[PDB]
C-alpha cells in the first residue's frame, strides 16, 4: 500500500544509477498498478543511455488488466508504434492466454499493425471463438492463411453464417483438400438452412462446376446428399446440361439410377451422354447398372430397350 | 403467366391496392411465410411520395396482430426480424429524426414475446445495419437505439466504438452523432479510440463542447485525460483547465484518482485552487506525508487552519 503510493507519485532523480534503476523496475513488476505502472513510463522519454528494459520487467508474469495497461500508456507516449522488443513479447504471452489478447485486438483494430493478427491465429484459431458480436464483412478479410487444414478439421466449432463465408473461403483458395477430408461436417451446414438461404444457392453453384472437373472422393458422397433434398433441381439439371464424357464413365452405378429414378423428362435428358457407354461401349459398366434396376424394381425408367 | 403489373400503375393507385393485401395477411396469421414476404415486398415497391407517418403506423400495426397470435419459435424469430428491419429500412429518415415516437414505441410491443428482450432489440439493429451499407452511418442509426436504454444495445455499441477505425473525412453530422453515443456509453475503450481519432484530424473544435465529460462516472474522467494529456502535447489547452478547476472541488472521489498525475507533472494552481475552495481535502488524503503539506501550502485560507 505505501509502496504502490510512493513510486507512483514522487519525482525521480535524472542522475539515478544503473543500480537503482533496477531496484525501482523490480517494485513495479510485483505491485503492478496504474500509477506504479504511468510514472515507470514518465522515465523512460528522458534516458540517455541504451537497455531493454524487459529484461527486469516480465510482463508475460503480468495479471491481463496490468498486461492491457502497460501497452497502451507505453504505445501512446514513446512513437505510437511497435519496436522488436514489443513484437517478441507479444508473441510469445497471446499465443499461450486467449484472455489476454481480449483487449488487446481493439487496439490493434485501431492503430492496425496487420502482421501481428495473422501470427496468432496462424499459431491457434480457436481465438476467433468468444469474440463480440462477430461478424462477416470482417472474418471474410481475415482471411486464415494458416491452411484451411485447422478450420475445415472443426468447422462445427462456429457459428451459424460463419460456415457459409468460410466455406466461401475455402473455394476461393483452391483448398480442394479441405472440403474434401471433413466432408460429414459440411453436409450438416446446407441441410440446416442458414442466415442466408440465397449465399448456399452461389456456394452449390461452385462447388459442382469444381466436382465435375475433379471426382476425387465427394463426388459420390456430396451427388447422394443433392437428391436427398429435390430443393435442388436449379442445379442437378445445370449439372445433367454440362455433361463431358469422362465425366459420366466415374458415376458410381448406385447412384445414376437414384438420379433419375426419383425425376422424369428433365433430369432424364443425360441419357443422351449414356449411349456412349451402352451402346459400343464397356461390357461390365452396362451389367453392374442392370442389377440396380432389377432389385428395386424401377420400371417406368426400363423404357429404353432399343 | 401473371407477368406483374406495371411500376405506374403501382405508384398511382398504392393507397386503393393495399386494403385488400392488409385484409387478407389479418386472416393469414396461420401461414407465417406467406405473410412475410407479401410485407417485404408491398415495402420494396413502397413509393417515395408514400413514405409518411400514416403509412409507417399502418405496417406496425399489422405485425403487431401476427406476432400476439403465434409464439417465439426460432422460424418465427428469423423471419420476424427480416420483416421488422426492412420496416426501419424503408422509412429510415422517419425513425432517425431526434425523439421518434414511432421508435421507443414499436420497441417497448416486441418485448412482449421473446426468450430474451435484449436479444430481439439487438438483432433487429445488427440487420438494419447489414441493409443500410452505404446510405445511412451506423452512428445515426446507434443515437437512437441508445434512447431505448436497453443493456444490450449498450453492450454492443461500446463492442463498435471502442475498436472500429473511424473514416478521416467525418462528416460534422456524423462527428456529432459519434460524440453523443460517448456520452451515453462512456468506457475505457471507446474513449482510446477517440483519441486516436484526434491526432489525425485537420479540424479543431474544442472538444468539450461535444463531450460533457464532468457528467461521466470518476473512472471515465480520469482515464480521459490520462491518455488526452499525454498523446496531445504533454501539457493542458484552455477548456481542459477551466473543466477540472471545476469539477475535481466537488468530488472528493476523482479528486483522490487524479492528485498522483497532477503532482508528477508538476500543476501548481490546479492543486492550489482546490485547497482554497475546498479545505476539507487535506484531511481526506490517504498518507499527507509531512513533506506534501509543506508543498501544499495553504497560502489563502491562513483564517481557516489556525482557527
Amino acid at each position: 500500500v505505501y509502496a504502490q503510493n510512493w513510486v507512483g507519485s514522487t519525482l525521480l532523480p535524472p542522475n539515478i544509477s544503473f543500480r537503482e534503476f533496477q531496484s525501482l523496475a523490480n517494485i513495479v513488476n510485483k505491485v503492478p498498478n496504474e500509477n506504479s505502472i504511468e510514472n515507470f513510463l514518465d522515465l523512460c522519454l528522458k534516458l540517455s543511455f541504451p537497455v531493454n528494459l524487459f529484461t527486469l520487467l516480465h510482463v508475460s508474469m503480468w495479471s491481463n488488466n496490468n498486461f492491457i495497461y502497460f501497452i497502451q500508456s507505453y504505445v501512446s507516449k514513446n512513437e505510437n508504434k511497435l519496436n522488436v522488443d514489443l513484437i517478441t513479447l507479444l508473441k510469445t504471452s497471446l499465443p499461450g492466454n486467449p484472455e489476454l489478447f481480449s483487449g488487446l485486438l481493439p487496439f490493434l483494430r485501431r492503430n492496425k499493425f496487420m502482421d501481428i493478427l495473422e501470427y496468432c491465429i496462424h499459431s491457434n484459431p480457436n481465438l476467433l471463438n468468444s469474440i463480440p458480436d462477430l461478424n462477416s464483412d470482417l472474418l471474410l478479410k481475415l482471411l486464415p492463411r494458416s491452411r484451411a487444414s485447422y478450420f475445415a478439421a472443426n468447422i462445427k466449432l462456429f457459428k451459424c453464417s460463419e460456415q457459409l463465408t468460410l466455406v466461401r473461403w475455402l473455394l476461393k483458395g483452391q483448398q480442394l483438400e479441405q472440403l474434401n477430408q471433413n466432408f460429414s461436417e459440411i453436409e450438416n451446414v446446407l441441410q440446416n438452412a442458414s442466415d442466408s438461404e440465397l449465399e448456399k444457392s452461389e456456394i452449390i453453384r461452385e462447388l459442382l462446376h469444381l466436382a465435375m472437373a475433379n471426382p476425387i472422393e465427394p463426388l459420390f458422397s456430396g451427388l447422394l446428399n443433392f437428391c436427398i433434398k429435390n430443393n435442388m433441381a436449379d442445379h442437378l439439371d445445370e449439372f445433367c446440361g454440362n455433361m463431358t464424357s469422362e465425366v459420366l464413365f466415374k458415376i458410381s452405378p448406385e447412384l445414376l439410377l437414384k438420379l433419375l429414378t426419383y425425376k422424369e423428362k428433365p433430369n432424364g435428358k443425360l441419357l443422351a451422354a449414356v449411349i456412349e457407354k451402352i451402346e459400343n461401349g464397356d461390357d461390365d459398366y452396362i451389367l453392374e447398372l442392370l442389377e440396380k434396376i432389377i432389385i428395386q424394381k424401377e420400371i417406368q425408367i426400363l423404357e429404353k430397350l432399343k | 403467366d401473371i407477368s406483374s403489373l406495371p411500376p405506374q400503375i403501382i405508384k398511382r393507385e398504392y393507397d386503393k391496392i393495399m386494403k385488400v393485401v392488409f385484409q387478407a395477411v389479418e386472416v393469414a396469421i396461420s401461414n407465417v411465410n406467406l405473410a412475410h414476404d407479401l410485407i417485404l415486398t408491398s415495402l420494396k415497391h413502397l413509393p417515395e411520395d408514400r413514405k409518411d407517418q400514416t403509412h409507417l403506423e399502418s405496417f406496425s400495426s399489422l405485425i403487431l396482430k401476427v406476432t400476439q397470435n403465434n409464439k417465439d419459435t426460432p422460424i418465427f424469430r428469423d423471419f420476424f426480424g427480416a420483416v421488422t428491419s426492412s420496416f426501419v429500412y424503408t422509412f429510415l429518415d422517419l425513425f432517425l429524426r431526434k425523439n421518434d415516437s414511432s421508435l421507443v414505441n414499436f420497441n417497448i410491443q416486441i418485448s412482449k414475446v421473446g426468450i430474451s428482450q435484449g436479444n430481439m432489440t439487438l438483432d433487429l439493429l445488427k440487420d438494419v445495419i447489414r441493409k443500410a451499407r452505404n446510405e445511412t452511418s451506423e452512428f445515426l442509426i446507434i443515437e437512437k437505439f441508445l434512447e431505448l436504454d436497453d443493456k444490450k444495445t449498450e453492450v454492443y455499441a461500446q463492442n463498435w466504438v471502442g475498436s472500429t477505425l473511424l473514416p478521416p473525412n467525418i462528416s460534422f453530422r456524423e462527428f456529432q452523432s459519434l460524440a453523443n453515443i460517448v456520452n451515453k456509453v462512456p468506457n475505457e475503450n471507446s474513449i482510446e479510440n477517440f483519441l486516436d481519432l484526434c491526432l489525425k484530424l485537420s479540424f479543431p473544435v474544442n472538444l468539450f463542447t461535444l463531450l460533457h465529460v464532468s457528467m461521466w462516472s470518476n473512472n471515465n474522467f480520469i482515464y480521459f485525460i490520462q491518455s488526452y494529456v499525454s498523446k496531445n502535447e504533454n501539457k493542458l489547452n484552455v477548456d481542459l483547465i477551466t473543466l477540472l478547476k471545476t469539477s475535481l472541488p466537488g468530488n472528493p472521489e476523482l479528486f483522490s484518482g487524479l492528485l498522483p498525475f497532477l503532482r508528477r507533472n508538476k500543476f501548481m494552481d490546479i492543486l492550489e485552487y482546490c485547497i482554497h475552495s475546498n479545505p476539507n481535502l487535506l484531511n481526506s488524503i490517504p498518507d499527507l506525508n509531512s513533506d506534501l503539506l509543506l508543498k501544499l501550502l495553504p497560502r489563502s485560507r491562513a483564517s481557516y487552519f489556525a482557527a
